[PDB]
């Protein structure tokens, strides 16, 4: 590569060593393990980069990781990039075949997998055919990862290459047949980092990442870069904290011992922490969690708003970064009370720095932002996934138009505020109207004789598709579908038919296929039933 | 006496585990082996054989079958 | 695309319009279904390209077929190559998982699929994403292919384009984590014709396929362009017979109707044809099958033989073409006794014109040709696939060297008579000798107490790995191992230790494992057991 | 009288078919819904449970279920 050193490439070497702040005696925690200093991550990284030299990872290999939040992620998060690999980051939430067939298709060369995950292998080790070396991660000094960095040098010269060369990549489990490969390179995620700092740091004194927090992911860090929150943490030069395995128990005395003020977590983690015992008595007075996993309900937000909880939502996926939008409030909406600010505080939030979103029709006609209109969410930025991995069809579905189709229906408010109704495959296409089902979900929730509620389409000759209810009784309450259905009349604040109430055709099926994410599968779900 | 018995004999049929290291203190979870949807799965099952009518709602709060096997 | 009409370009559409003869009344043959002339061919060839046109078919999309063998697939077999796409032949013997796989890998736009492949197309038609439209191929009126042919005019003008543009894709299930797809251009296919003519058809007297044959494929024509005989026969312009779905009677029926002379088969459908009842009296004397499947036993050979039949062998896989190797045998050859000629055609072959290969060791040394020294067999050849679709590692592994290695473990003749002794994969490494488990099978299978045998590897301290059978024992014969150790070193004529048996701690286990192909999962057997 | 009935019960259970339309006239095959290997597994199940010892040496030329019936 010719350097031309007057021509600056935007690399994540150039996040790791020169930061906004670098403060050699801080510190890096994994939890009741180890902890050492930024110098001491600082000399591990180099290390790191010696042995996978070593071991023969050249500028385009691929070297893939199995693990838990630990210090030991947060040193291939930089070294493997910075030599000019790619960083494969492996869900351990799929199934065994959906994780072969990722290794099989991203081609890796070398895994780093924990003990934990490795009856995982056990199933799958045959059919691999592409990986030469297996890395036992463990959290005592038995670890492989350990024994080969405490045999290398802590000096390292760091190679300079264009910005456009691919760092990390993961697969997501979106609706398709089969997983997509979704990728980023250097100058997309120094611009993610950089954007992000200026969007939410600059905040006048509410949900803001500055120099004094303390940062520990409750997110599983191998889904979306965990937010791209360990880059901008390390960039601040902030004291980190790594939990391991997700406990509330454990959470929760980190939390108090560390001191810990930033985290980011999904409305199901925070939940548990909120309802666990042991939280009664912890002080909560300096935490600053955003959710952004999906939908925050207003009912958390209001207990957690209770604890004195600085408790925000964001927006993104696999595909964008992944962060697109983040709540942010005015200092005049910090005088509100407890109920105006959960609702503000529940909403999809305004469109960070250098990000262009609109909604759009299915004729892509740019709907006007009046709080009522609802389209798909069409986005522009500086760190999207450009196409999927090996793909053509799907990747030009993805960018048709010239925008990057995000698969949400949402409705934007006049001053900016974005509130999404639901994705666009869940829509019901009643004769020519649109629908969602996720009020009606929660509309039928509403029951007291419900305990989950899944509403899927059912198509009609003179109507269209028309919605059906499949819901779980309660207790003692034998409720047909009459009931449901009169319970649902009993409502308000409808259109179409009457109170759109008139071909509902409510059901009530005892088990409810769920996915490995935890979601439930409606193409399933409608593959059994119709 | 009897009823008791039986609803080791459920979670246990299942899940391939026997009725000795089975009981009332005996979890939906760890020692049985079991998932999300396996523990949902097997608290289906309680009504299905016993027929009652579980609302999942007394589930988020029971995580040792003992309270469910005493709720019949 | 750039004429220059002196410079002419290897296509299958020259195949199909410069044929070595062309008579106008030679008749098609659909199995006691449809009848028509090489005319009636043309034309519907041409209407076939019209209605793929219509359907928006363009230069680089791809069709997929999963139909039995019939006329139909014949015109797949020529007017989708010439408009420019890739005909994509789906294997209806692998399991729904596998072909899903495929599909989705390929990216097919259209697939034709018959009524009776329906089941299978009902569990994978959710996660499919990539196809538009499907056409059910039917037996009668109501077949939607001949609707839509029957609407189009029989005039079209074919393009001119490279002839490295690729004509068919196809997925080879071998030893390998997942589907492997090989492609062929339209001047390998082209060549390969040309090659294989000019090799079969000069012979003397003996296995010869000339312009007054009867051709019909017993080659189920989706797995490796049922070795490019179709092609070979519309270019001598023959008459052509289509049975459909294999039945022993119906093809016996159609043997003795349709007076065919020249067909290709495997061991088990010949096997199954000639212990056939309705066979012992219908004449045989005018037939010449090759066997290429795999392994034609000497035994079957001698009994076909015995009935007077031309049957030889022939040599290939998915990766060579297919055809690499044919048992031609010289005139002195054919005064030899029963026994002896069925020998000399069970061989593998002598390689076909324009064919080099050797045999080499893991360090690529070219052994001698002695009869005796057995090594990998590589090959160069015109008509090879340059690499796996959408794969690197693979291959780069499948030409190391400069060579296409094809998995197998041969001995050559001083004469030029290859003998190949089994898999690479397959083998038998104790200590620092090399032998096969194919002969050891067969040593134990001429027990009288063995159904089918199986012979694989077991790791040890000093001698490496040894070899271990599995086979299923017979009627009150409870012979333990001790039995058949006791048998096997009752035999002659081996290495190694004394009599190469030391180490072979026989067993029987009741069920052996058999892939879709019929074949016996090693890999599987192995993880099973060890 | 009793031999016979149990025989048309094995291929039967495997293959989910009731013993009625199963009998020693319905064959290994078609009527059944069964596959190489389901039809092997079918003849080895008749010997894991009347005992026998088939070599598939019979079985190669059995192919009306009835012919191993009465072989019993
Ligand atoms: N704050 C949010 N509110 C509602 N939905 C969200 C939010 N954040 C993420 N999601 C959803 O989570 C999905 C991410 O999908 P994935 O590609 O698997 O990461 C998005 O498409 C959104 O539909
Ligand atoms: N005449 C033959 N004798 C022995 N083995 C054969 C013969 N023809 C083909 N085979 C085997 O069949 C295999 C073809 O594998 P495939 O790629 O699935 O088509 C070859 O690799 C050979 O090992
Ligand atoms: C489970 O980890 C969720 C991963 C799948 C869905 C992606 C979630 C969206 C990602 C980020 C949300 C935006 C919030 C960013 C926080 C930035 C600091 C304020
Ligand atoms: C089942 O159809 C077998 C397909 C998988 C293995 C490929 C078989 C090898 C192909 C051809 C053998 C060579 C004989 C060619 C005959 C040419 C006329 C003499």
């Amino acid at each position: 590569y010719v350097n031309d050193p007057s021509n600056y490439q935007l690399l994540i070497k150039n996040l790791l060593f020169s930061p906004v702040a670098f403060n050699p005696e801080q510190e890096i925690v994994y939890a009741n393990h180890r902890r050492h200093s930024y110098k001491t991550f600082h000399d591990r990284v180099r290390q790191f980069a010696n042995a996978l030299t070593k071991m023969g990872v050249k500028k385009g290999d691929t070297v893939a990781v199995m693990d838990y939040d630990s210090h030991r992620y947060l040193e291939c998060y930089f070294a493997i990039p910075m030599i000019g690999a790619k960083l494969h980051m492996i869900n351990v939430r799929l199934s065994p075949e959906q994780i072969l067939y990722t290794i099989d298709h991203a081609e890796d060369d070398i895994i780093l997998i924990h003990e934990e995950f490795l009856p995982i292998l056990d199933q799958i080790k045959g059919r691999i055919d592409t990986v030469t070396r297996y890395v036992v991660l463990r959290d005592d000094e038995e670890c492989e990862y350990e024994r080969l960095l405490e045999q290398e040098s802590t000096e390292y010269n760091f190679p300079d290459f264009d910005e456009n060369t691919v760092a990390t990549t993961f697969y997501t489990t979106g609706t398709t047949g089969f997983p997509k490969g979704v990728f980023f390179t250097h100058r997309q995620l120094v611009l993610h980092t950089m954007g992000i700092l200026s969007t939410i740091g600059t905040n006048a004194s509410q949900g803001r990442l500055h120099q004094g927090d303390i940062y520990m992911p409750i997110t599983p860090m191998f889904h979306v870069h965990a937010w791209g929150l360990p880059y901008m943490a390390t960039m601040l030069g902030v004291k980190q904290v790594y939990p391991g395995k997700y406990v509330p128990d454990v959470l929760l005395n980190l939390i108090e011992q560390e001191k810990v003020t930033f985290s980011h977590c999904v409305p199901t983690i925070l939940h548990l922490l909120l309802s666990s015992p042991k939280s009664k008595a912890m002080d909560f007075s300096g935490w600053k969690v955003v959710i952004g996993g999906a939908a925050l309900p207003k009912a958390l937000c209001k207990s957690a708003l209770e604890r004195d909880i600085d408790v925000f939502a964001g927006y993104g996926m696999s595909e964008t970064g992944p962060i697109l939008s983040i709540v942010q409030l005015t200092p005049e909406q910090l005088e509100l009370d407890v109920d105006q600010q959960a609702e503000y505080r529940s909403k999809t939030g305004k469109k960070v720095a250098l990000v262009e979103a609109y909604i759009v029709d299915e004729d892509m006609n740019k709907l006007p932002h009046d709080g009522e209109t609802a389209g798909e969410i069409v986005v522009r930025a500086p760190w999207l996934t450009p196409n999927y991995y090996k793909d053509n069809k799907n990747s030009k579905a993805l960018w048709r138009g010239g925008y990057l189709h995000t698969g949400d229906v949402a409705h934007i408010d006049d001053e900016g505020f974005i509130k999404i109704t639901d994705r666009v495959k869940d829509m019901i296409k009643i004769s020519g109207e649109w629908v969602s089902s996720l009020e009606l979900e929660d509309i039928l929730h509403q029951h007291q004789s419900v305990s989950e509620v899944a509403v899927i389409g059912m198509p009609h000759n003179k109507w269209g598709e028309v919605p059906l209810a499949l819901v779980t009784l309660k207790e003692d309450a034998q409720v047909t579908e009459k009931e449901l259905l009169g319970f649902a009349k009993d409502f308000i604040n409808k259109g179409i038919l009457a109170r759109e109430a008139l071909l509902l055709k409510v059901k009530i099926v005892d088990e409810i296929a769920k996915t490995s994410v935890g979601k439930v599968d409606k193409k399933e779900l409608r593959k059994l039933h119709l | 006496s009897t009823i008791e018995e039986r609803v080791k004999k459920i979670i246990g049929e299942q899940l391939g585990v026997k009725q000795e290291e089975v009981t009332n203190n005996a979890s939906f979870v760890e020692d049985l082996g079991a998932d999300s949807l396996d523990t949902v799965e097997l608290v289906m099952a309680l009504e299905e054989e016993f027929d009652t009518e579980i609302p999942d709602e007394e589930a988020e709060k029971i995580t040792t079958v003992q309270a469910a096997i005493d709720y019949i």
